[PDB]
């Protein structure tokens, strides 16, 4: 899509405010995204795909360890992602910890 | 045409796949969410950046809202 | 230095080591401090990585 | 007097303290071999002013 | 870990190649991962520990 728009649907899908309520919120969204849009490290998928490893090993969840390569070999095949790096990145990012009784639908 | 149908199935796929991966880390991203997410990695974006942003708006939606 | 097991054989006083699994937002100290004990050599053909990661699980426990 | 005595003093301990952290932060870097950072600062000072300058990506 | 260290021990005692000491090591082990709570069809035991050991926490609060 277009950028403008769709960080407006960001603050909408957060936020339980809509556009035409709040002003600032966006306005710090703007400040951050305009002029930090440009990815300041470059791609290397593998690194953050082995602290997925070392974080379900750090759950003793490893046999989803395991379950994981089926998840990162299918983003590979399709290839409609422009960085599968920056996913897996924002994902790892916005982590806590499900500790204490699993629960996976592997597909 | 036929790519054209291509492309959305493999759409269709690629989020439920994340999706997996989203909520095995407990993260606070849905569905909906994560389709945003991904619309602006299209456009290249930095997740250092993005992250940060999440972080603030949910803080800054059980503190004002 | 505290306790006396500073007695024995300096090789296994040398061989243990604190070994981080990772950090993250959010989890507490003790499942994050795990001993490393790797040992190299012609001993490393008896104890390999791969015994030290299922130990890895035990010692977790 | 002042412009002879103090604001030099002032000035000097201004960069001998930011030489001080320039230092530690290049042997942050450099780790036995990490005492060099213990003696340096045995007290405890200069090393918690603040951890890192802050900034946003 | 007292009988699987007699049992190691006694075969690491006898053992008259390096495949002996390899060979009764990983059964050493392979006797522990299941002794202890550490398999997959165990893994309901492992939760409930879990939930034991957070009421012990609980209690202190």
């Amino acid at each position: 899509k277009s950028p403008n728009v769709l960080l407006q649907n960001l603050c909408c899908r957060i936020l339980g405010r809509s556009e035409a309520d709040v002003a600032q919120q966006f306005q710090y969204a703007v400040r951050v995204i305009g002029s930090n849009f440009a990815p300041t490290v470059e791609r290397d998928e593998f690194l953050v795909a082995e602290k997925i490893k070392k974080e379900l090993i750090r759950q003793r969840r490893e046999a989803d360890a395991a379950l994981f390569s089926e998840l990162h070999r299918k983003l590979h095949s399709q290839g409609v992602l422009k960085n599968k790096w920056s996913i897996l990145y924002l994902l790892l990012s916005l982590s806590e910890d499900p500790r204490r009784q699993p629960s996976k639908v592997s597909s | 045409a036929a790519a054209a149908a291509a492309n959305l199935n493999a759409v269709r796929e690629t989020m439920d796949v994340l999706l997996e991966i989203s909520r095995i880390l407990n993260t606070g991203l849905d569905m909906e969410t994560l389709s945003i997410c991904v619309r602006l990695c299209e456009q290249g974006i930095n997740p250092e950046a993005l992250s940060s942003v999440i972080k603030e708006l949910r803080k800054a939606t059980e503190a004002l809202k | 230095r505290a306790t006396n097991a500073q007695f024995d054989s300096p090789e296994i006083l040398r061989r243990l080591d604190v070994r981080l699994l990772e950090v993250s937002p959010g989890d507490t100290g003790w499942d994050v401090f795990s001993l490393d004990y790797h040992v190299d050599g012609p001993i490393a053909t008896v104890f390999t990585r791969e015994c030290m990661s299922h130990y890895l699980r035990v010692f977790n426990f | 007097l002042v412009s002879g005595f103090e604001a030099t003093i002032n000035k000097f301990d201004k960069n001998f303290s930011a030489h001080l952290l320039d230092l530690l932060a290049r042997l942050s870097i450099y780790s036995g071999m990490a005492s060099v950072i213990s003696r340096l600062d045995f007290n405890g000072f200069y090393t918690e002013r603040l951890e890192r300058l802050s900034a946003e990506r | 870990l007292e009988c699987s260290w007699d049992e190691l021990w006694n075969k690491v005692q006898q053992a008259q190649d390096l495949d002996h000491i390899i060979a009764a090591h990983e059964v050493f082990l392979d006797t522990i991962i299941s002794r202890c709570l550490l398999d997959s069809d165990s893994r309901a035991l492992l939760n409930q520990l879990r939930a034991v050991f957070d009421q012990i926490i609980e209690l202190q609060n």
